[PDB]
Formats: structure tokens, C-alpha cells, sequence
DNA sequence: TGTGACTATGTGCGCATGCATGTGCATGTGTGTGCATATACGTGTGTGCATGCATGTGCATATATGTGTGCACGTGTGTGTGCATGTGTGTGTATGTGTATATATTAACCTGTGTGCATTGTGTGCATATATTAGCATGTGTGCA
DNA sequence: TGCACACATGCTAATATATGCACACAATGCACACAGGTTAATATATACACATACACACACATGCACACACACGTGCACACATATATGCACATGCATGCACACACGTATATGCACACACATGCACATGCATGCGCACATAGTCACA
């Protein structure tokens, strides 16, 4: 859990996450923008995993619960149920 | 044949908030599509809710989560507490 | 009997919980609706379309109109962050664009 | 000593990670930081191990996504290099 | 019914731009943009028309129109739908 | 002669047509189009009246959003004109290719 | 208890197609995954075309529509000849 | 009575047809469901399974291997157009990317 | 850099139009009423499992150094685009008409539901052995000076 | 052309993951029996397509030149590649709480059927806000002193 836990998505990991995007160069306020990106992103869908959580009366956060909430926002994904 | 609209209630509403405002019939149309489609999203929604629970009847708690999911950050919560207050109005007076 | 009462009028209501639960009912989205799910669903749809007349009113009164056109709707909707989310994929007959010019292409 | 030009290990690595499939982004701290934002919607939170698993499969998918919009735009501008406005246009396009 | 879309003139791309905010249009966007109207009618007709054929109609209605822009998440408000 | 210099006008036409609600397309020929359209999928094709203006409605909308992304490319590239690959990366980044 | 999926479905039709290929666990939840997202897309475009009909039985005729609309053009006629003959068949059998 | 066969020898498909029907009844899409729907829906799911197999094979085999993994699978559906629109919007768990550099960044 | 001329958007002012609004029939739908039924819920249960801890290697991360080269800035030039003019033609509006057709009514019948029973296929839990993964020398293969 | 670096390749052990198997059981199929949704035939009103007419505003083509885009060149510091120390993620186990799921009894609540009013939609005027156009003030543009 922990605080400012953003930091832990290291300039290293965001490079690896552009080379497979095929991005050649990298400015270094990237990794800045990426990770204020990433925390947007996150903080939709784990919002919608807890509301889905909520309604079954649970206290664990499910895949299923995770992935009817990537669902819910146009992004489904294969693999987890 | 009767075809069905909520036209008259979206007129009741404009009265409340807008005594001296009218409506024209293009803009009703475009607010009878709004409460239509936020009818079927919420519905829609409220039904998943239900089926992903194993459960068989959608009640107010599927409508309330069905709204949170639906509604951006200041509006659910302004839509749940009229929602909230509606039920507990309606059970008050059966 | 007794003097029949809506159940809208009973929830303090204006729009139909009679109407909504039957539409929940034929729309095949669970073989039962419980009796708060119509009422819940009611209040929800009246907030929300008295939140998007009263913006779209205070639109129709700065253009001296008394009458809501489908201008004064997009007006509304648009200039209304949460409102436009909501409506993001949503267009308006008739309703056209919010007046915006890109800084780089006004003349210096 | 012998030394690569600026550009050439780059390409190496895009050929490198375009080929491979695992997760870019470390468990741990990608954990730590799902449950640092789970706090702030309930307390005393708990996940199931798959349940983190499929919140980075879907976040690495999502940025190797916007990093791909992103690059377009940078050539687009006759660049090479990625900029905070490439990814501000992308997001702006995409309609978030 | 032949080669209708030269009907989508030059006054008329420009006064969408216009719109769009575009102050300066190159003499190669008149026939991008009609390219791409084309294969926009293509999508919506041909699932207007689908759901006129379920209907066992002739008619294509306005509602068949907003029941196909709303299958390819391009709801539109004010005809009934 | 009075003679306005290049971009006075274009940018009162931007402000007279963001204040405008009306059609841009002329509506005969956005009709003929649409009946041409759907001749590759049925023959003997009628249309309501307003289906075909609800098809308008939306044609139109379609254009002027794709024209607003169109335009961010542009000023991206630090033009001011849109060109035919302006619109080609809005749609690749819409996800409409 | 007893977890449903289309596992061993998924394995038949694999064998037809490639008889010396396996699969592996997470590939096969995958295509779990796909064949579920395909049903509920396919149910829920023929339950709204019912609902605009003013029907209440979901028929082939509405399977076969909501077909051409959600899948691409060749893809929607293998789909259609693939259902026919299956229906065909169906009734000639019974 | 007589020997039970399933539907699915019926229609000659390996998907379940009467797994399909009670998932169409208990899936809340309409009051009734016809006896040709569970059947049409079966065939259009396992002709769209057998795409995407002999597809996500011919990978597997390209890469000399012998099982298909979720690569396989993601590199069968993006390489193929009609199959790469039908999941435009679906992410396949471990399948990574298509390999695809821009020329402007390949060396002059 | 202020100043006159030119143009175009805005602001009342006056006036007709059609479109929104209020007023009744009436009918279909929501309501009141018991009634029976089944879903959901509270209670208890046992078990998986997520959390936290402790240990270990070694892989990846962070820091610093040098430098190439890409970004940005400025320059200039051609031409493509905007602006404006004159002309006609195709659009918009109104008018009318015949025709195809979408709609509604009515009878009936076929198909889907419902119910219960027989039972076969499906999922779970275990063996089993295959393919996959991890090393180590070789074998190109590209980069770079 | 030759050197150094990185990815690949035939190669052997090892293992963990997939494959196949046996068993109960829950869901599928089979057989009625019922009933209502759907079809089909008819009639009817609708509104769409077709033609006709007019006037005129918009589209088309032209000529003119402005300034924007594109190429070019310059320099600089930003970012890449590299090396080195090191933090820490990964794997591995071990223990325990604890939450999740099953199972069950059962009351609460929802559907069902029916009578019956009344609220809602269609149709009917009606008048009033919007549109239309004239004149006039007024912000803005663009040479020019």
C-alpha cells in the first residue's frame, strides 16, 4: 500500500513500456506526464472494481470485478474470466 | 395510436425550475432521447448488476450502484440522494 | 376502495413511477423489479433532466429567449463539465458547437 | 572502447520488446501503488492475487497503446522524440 | 443516382471547417473530406438499411437511422430516439 | 478597392458559423447522395423526410468534430492550414481506419 | 462446485482444425473469454431488435440480423451461411 | 420414449445447443426464445472460434511451436482485418504487439 | 503610430406567421385488492486464500560521464491559398397527385412454455507425459570505425 | 575490410503444465399439455415519390497577391549509451486470520388476476414568441500620415 507509490513506475519501466509502442526517443519530461497518466487511468477503473465490489457486500477486490469494470469503460479485456 | 413520450413530465419539471420558460418541440424531442437513453444505461446497467450477482429482480440498491458506475463524480452523488430520498419518502407514505 | 394515489405523488414526484416500472418490467432486464427499483429510477431521471433545464433555461434567458431550443440544450450541456462527460458520445440535432478559436490562429 | 550510436540500441529494444509478451512493469510496486489508490475508495482493502494481475495487463496495454498515438503524433510534427504535448494531443484525439 | 458526391461542394466543406474552427484549408481536403463522408454514409446506411430489412419494410424510418448511429456509439438526440 | 487581408474574413466566417445552428450541406444534393448510397444495398428504396435529415444531422456533426481534431494536428505541426494527412492521423488516432 | 465454461468446446473444434495442436490454460481462457463476449453481443443486439419490433420471442431472424450488424462483411456471410445450414439441418433432423 | 440425442448432432455443430437456449432464457433478452436461435447462435459462435484456432494454429506453427499460447492468439486476430475489427476495442492478456516500426525512425 | 474611410456585426423597431400552449373526449393503463409463490436473507458452517513475515540471490535500478545529434531557431522563397468579382444554375419553396405502403383489425394455429421424469454429458479431482524452459558452444549477422 | 557485439541455433536435462481418465450429478432431452404470440388476410389511411413552377441566393470560375509552408542552415543542450555501485524485486516458504462460499430455513416481497377509475395522448383552437426586414449606431479592419 504505502505513500507515493507513482514513483515506483521507474523512468526504466516507462522506457520498456515506449520501446514497445516503438517509440525512439524519449523526452525526459515524459516519464512525469506518463505517470500522472497512469494514475488517471488506474483511478478509474479501480474506483468502478470497488463499486462493483461494494454491491456484493465483498471486502476482497475480484478479477472479475476488475474486469466487468474495464468493461464498463469500453475497454474489455480477454483472459481473466 | 397513443405513443408515449415523457414530454408532459418534462414540462412539469421546466415548470419548477422555470415558471416563465417554454420549450420548443425539437428541444422536447432532444430531452424525450435524454431520459430514454439515460433510462436504458441505468437499466441496462442495474440488469448486469443483478446477473453478475446470481441475482433474479433488480431493486433500488441495483439502480443506486447502476447510477454510482453511470454518473460522474458530482452528479452521483447529488442523484443518489434524490433517489434515497424519494424511497424513503415513498416507504414513509407506503 | 380507496381514492387511488399515484405512487409518483406518493414519492413526491413528477415523473411516472408507474410508467418507469413497467418499462423496467417489458424491457427484459430481470424477471422481477422490486418495489423502491421504479421509484429510485424515477428520481434519478427528474434530477437529471431538471439539472440540464435549469442550465439550458439560464442559456435560453442571456440570449433574451423565452423559449428552450435545441441551441440552449447544447449550450447547457457542454459548458457543464460533468454534463458533458455524461453526454460525451451524444450529438445534438441542432444544437451546433460552443464558440472556440485557437489562441495561435487569432491575429497578433 | 567500443560504443553504439545514438539510436541504435534504442531500435534493438524495440525489436526486442515488440517481440515479447511478459510485463514491462515490475509486480511489486505496481501493486503497491494499486492498493495506495484502493484506499482512498474503502479501507482495509484486500485483492486477489489475478485481480492485480489483470488491473497491469489492462494499464501496460492501455500506455503501450497511447505510447503508439503518441509516436504518430511526434512524426507527425517531424520529430523523433516524444513530448508531454505529443501525449496531451493523443489524449485530447482519443476524447479523454 | 450518379456521382452524388460532387454535390458536397467546396462552399459547403469549407462552412463545416468553419465550424470546426479552421481558419486555412489546403485544395486537397475537398477530396479527402468527401472521401471519408462516403465511407461514414456507407456504415450508417447499410445498418439503416439492415434494421429496415428486419422490419420487413421499405421505408427507411428516422428511428431506423438513430437505432443504427446508436449501434456504432454515435448516439443522436431529437428524432424520436 | 477595400480589400480584406487573407485570414480577416476566414475567421469571421468561424464566428458566424460556431454562432449558427443550421445545416451546412445543401439538402437536395446530401439527398441524392444518401438514395445513391443505398442503391449497393437495396433497389426501390423509400426514405422518410426525417430519416434522411436525421442522417444530416449527423453527417454533419461527424465533419465537424473530425474537423476540430483535424485542426489540433495542424497546430500540432505548427501550421495553420489542414492538409489531407491532418485528417489521416485523427482518424488513425480515433481508432476510425 | 461446478464452474461452466466452453473449455471443452473450444478444445473439439480445435481438433478439427488443427488435430496435433494443443493449447495452453491461459489461451484457453482467452478464447473463453471471446466466445462469452461474442454471445452476449450477439443476445443483446437480438433483444433490442425484438424490443424495436414490438416483439417478445428472440427467433433466427433476429439472430441472423444482429449478425450482419456486429460482424464485418465477409466475416457477417461465412457467419450467416454457417447458421443457416445448421438451422437447415436442425430441421430437417427434427 | 427413445435414445436422448443432444441438439447440438442435431444441427451437426460441437458448441452446446442447449447450454446456448437456457443461457438465452436466463439471460433476460426476451419473454420467448425460438427453437432456431440457440441453434443459429451456436453455429455463428463455433464458426467464429474455428476463424480465429486455424488462424492462431497457422501462428503457432510459424513460430515452430505446438501449443497455442496467448500470442498466438493476438497475433491471429491483428494480422487479420475483418478479425482485428470484431475485437478493436478487446485486450488479449499476454499477447503483446505487432511488430511495426515506423520507417521515418529505421536508420538513414 | 494615430487617423480617417470602408465594411460588417449588432441593436432596437415594427409586423406578420406558424408554432407552442391550453382545453376537452376517451381510453388505455396504472392502481387497489387479495392471493399464492419463490426469491432473498439471516444464521451457521468449513475452507480456501489473501496478508504478513522472514531469507536468500542477483537482476534491475540509479547515478554519473561523455557526446552525438536531434530540436529549435532564424532565413528566405516560391506558390498555393484567400479574397473579391461577375454570372448563371441549381436549390428551396410551394403546389398538387397518384401510388405504394405502413398500419391496424380479426381469426386461428402453430410454436414456445411448463411440468415431470429419465439420464447422459460435464466438471471435478487425480495420474501421466508431453512440450516448454533453462544452459552452453556455435553461427551467423549487423553495426561501426 | 576486419573487429566486436548481439541475437539466433542444435543441443541436452529438467519440470511443470497440459492431456487424458474415472465418477457423480446437475443440467439436457423427452413427452406431453396448454395457451398466447405470431402470422395472414383484409382494409385504410398515410406520406412518399413524382412532376411542375418560380425566383434568387449560392456555387463556379476567374484574377490578384499575400503570407504561409517548406526547404535550408546554424548551434546547443538534451537525451542516448555506458559503467558502476546498490537497492530491492522475485521467489520460497511458513503461519494465521478471515473472508467467501455453501447450505438451509423462512418470512418478506413480488408477481398474478381483476375491477375501475383517471391520468395521458390525440385533436381542437388560439395567441404569442420567433422570424423578417428596415434603418441606425458601432466595433473593427486596413492603408496612410
Amino acid at each position: 500500500v504505502l505513500r507515493d507509490n507513482i514513483q515506483g513506475i521507474t523512468k526504466p519501466a516507462i522506457r520498456r513500456l515506449a520501446r514497445r509502442g516503438g517509440v525512439k526517443r524519449i523526452s525526459g519530461l515524459i516519464y512525469e506526464e506518463t505517470r500522472g497518466v497512469l494514475k488517471v487511468f488506474l483511478e478509474n477503473v479501480i474506483r468502478d472494481a470497488v463499486t462493483y465490489t461494494e454491491h456484493a457486500k465483498r471486502k476482497t477486490v475480484t478479477a472479475m470485478d476488475v474486469v466487468y469494470a474495464l468493461k464498463r469503460q469500453g475497454r474489455t479485456l480477454y483472459g481473466f474470466g | 395510436t397513443r405513443k408515449e413520450s415523457y414530454a408532459i413530465y418534462v414540462y412539469k419539471v421546466l415548470k419548477q425550475v422555470h415558471p416563465d420558460t417554454g420549450i420548443s418541440s425539437k428541444a422536447m424531442s432532444i430531452m424525450n432521447s435524454f431520459v430514454n437513453d439515460v433510462f436504458e444505461r441505468i437499466a441496462g446497467e442495474a440488469s448486469r448488476l443483478a446477473h453478475y450477482n446470481k441475482r433474479s429482480t433488480i431493486t433500488s440498491r441495483e439502480i443506486q450502484t447502476a447510477v454510482r458506475l453511470l454518473l460522474p463524480g458530482e452528479l452521483a452523488k447529488h442523484a443518489v440522494s434524490e433517489g434515497t430520498k424519494a424511497v424513503t419518502k415513498y416507504t414513509s407514505a407506503k | 376502495r380507496a381514492k387511488a394515489k399515484t405512487r409518483s405523488s406518493r414519492a413526491g414526484l413528477q415523473f411516472p413511477v408507474g410508467r418507469v416500472h413497467r418499462l423496467l418490467r417489458k424491457g427484459n432486464y430481470a424477471e422481477r423489479v422490486g418495489a423502491g427499483a421504479p421509484v429510485y429510477l424515477a428520481a434519478v431521471l427528474e434530477y437529471l433532466t431538471a439539472e440540464i433545464l435549469e442550465l439550458a433555461g439560464n442559456a435560453a434567458r442571456d440570449n433574451k429567449k423565452t423559449r428552450i431550443i435545441p441551441r440552449h440544450l447544447q449550450l447547457a450541456v457542454r459548458n457543464d463539465e460533468e454534463l458533458n462527460k455524461l453526454l460525451g458520445r451524444v450529438t445534438i440535432a441542432q444544437g451546433g458547437v460552443l464558440p472556440n478559436i485557437q489562441s495561435v490562429l487569432l491575429p497578433k | 572502447p567500443h560504443r553504439y550510436r545514438p539510436g541504435t540500441v534504442a531500435l534493438r529494444e524495440i525489436r526486442r520488446y515488440q517481440k515479447s509478451t511478459e510485463l514491462l512493469i515490475r509486480k511489486l510496486p505496481f501493486q503497491r501503488l494499486v492498493r495506495e489508490i484502493a484506499q482512498d475508495f474503502k479501507t482495509d482493502l484486500r485483492f486477489q492475487s489475478s485481480a492485480v494481475m489483470a488491473l497491469q495487463e489492462a494499464s501496460e496495454a492501455y500506455l503501450v497503446a497511447l505510447f503508439e498515438d503518441t509516436n504518430l503524433c511526434a512524426i507527425h510534427a517531424k520529430r523523433v522524440t516524444i513530448m508531454p504535448k505529443d501525449i496531451q494531443l493523443a489524449r485530447r484525439i482519443r476524447g479523454e
